């Protein structure tokens, strides 16, 4: 099953932000092995945002 | 500014121990995370570490792991590389660097798949002109829209300064006398106009997956 696939016109411009904020100075532990997890954390943060 | 200073190299006999200190001033280095990277005369450039700010987790490379140590002081805001039992190979210029706010600091001299092709090895533009210098690469390096391509300029005692990020953008501090483009298997790093202190070595590097590997290295000449 898949959940995100990351194609997706929102999820890819999702996907390049990251990857935009990663290239303009640094981030955390490094990425190409993605886990749903950490875009259920994304998401739910976003869930807290909005609310 | 961002300033990084280098400190400690120099000439070290075979087999001893060797610390290279770098200082850091205008910025926080208790944030932004630190790196290492190492020259060899004529060759290009090799990643020889990486580390944190909170001095948690170290990463270097897999062949370079038993001779070298990094350290660093988010009081002081200096890092330190500790090399042990130092070989014929270790007559290198390393090289401190930022998190890549991406800037690389001046390095120190020690006297003891993707397929980046630089276009063209050697090329000679007259002053005030725009001078084009072409890039391919071997497999995909773009991912979610963005290139992740650097642009960098080393010339002969200095280090290379990082002129153009993420192949789209200008950075901090060089003036607007450089451009990028290009598509997904071939970049264009033009330079207008043409001054007398551009006459270095260009290099395009791309760090979209494992492996980090670096270009070929494009001289550029100045007429008279």
């Amino acid at each position: 099953f898949q959940l995100v696939n990351y194609t997706d016109t929102i999820p890819a411009r999702i996907m390049q932000q990251w990857r935009t904020s990663d290239s303009r100075d640094h981030t955390r532990v490094d990425w190409k092995r993605p886990k749903y997890t950490s875009a259920l954390t994304y998401d739910g943060v976003k869930v807290m945002a909005e609310a | 500014e961002v300033k990084l200073l280098e400190s400690g190299g120099g000439l070290v006999q075979p087999g001893g121990s060797l610390k290279l200190s770098c200082a850091a001033s205008g910025f926080d280095f208790s944030e932004y995370w630190m790196s290492w990277v190492r020259q060899a005369p004529g060759k290009g450039l090799e990643w020889i570490g990486e580390i944190n700010p909170d001095s948690s987790s170290i990463d270097y490379t897999p062949s370079l792991k038993d001779k070298i140590i990094i350290s660093r002081d988010n009081a002081k805001k200096t890092l330190y590389l500790q090399l042990s039992k130092v070989r014929s190979e270790d007559t290198a210029l390393y090289y401190c660097a930022r998190p890549r706010m991406d800037y690389w600091g001046q390095g120190t001299s020690v006297t003891v798949n993707i397929v980046l092709t630089q276009s063209p090895a050697s090329l000679a533009v007259s002053l005030g002109q725009r001078a084009t210098i072409s890039c391919r690469a071997s497999e995909s390096v773009d991912s979610y829209g963005s290139s992740f391509v650097h642009w960098y300029q080393q010339k002969p005692g200095q280090p290379p300064k990082l002129l153009i990020f993420l192949a789209s953008k200008l950075e901090s501090g060089v003036p607007a006398r450089f451009s990028g483009s290009g598509s997904r298997t071939d970049f264009t790093l033009t330079i207008d106009p043409v001054e007398a202190d551009d006459a270095a070595t260009y290099y395009c590097q791309q760090t979209n997956e494992d492996p980090y590997t670096f270009g070929g290295g494009t001289k550029l000449e100045i007429k008279r």
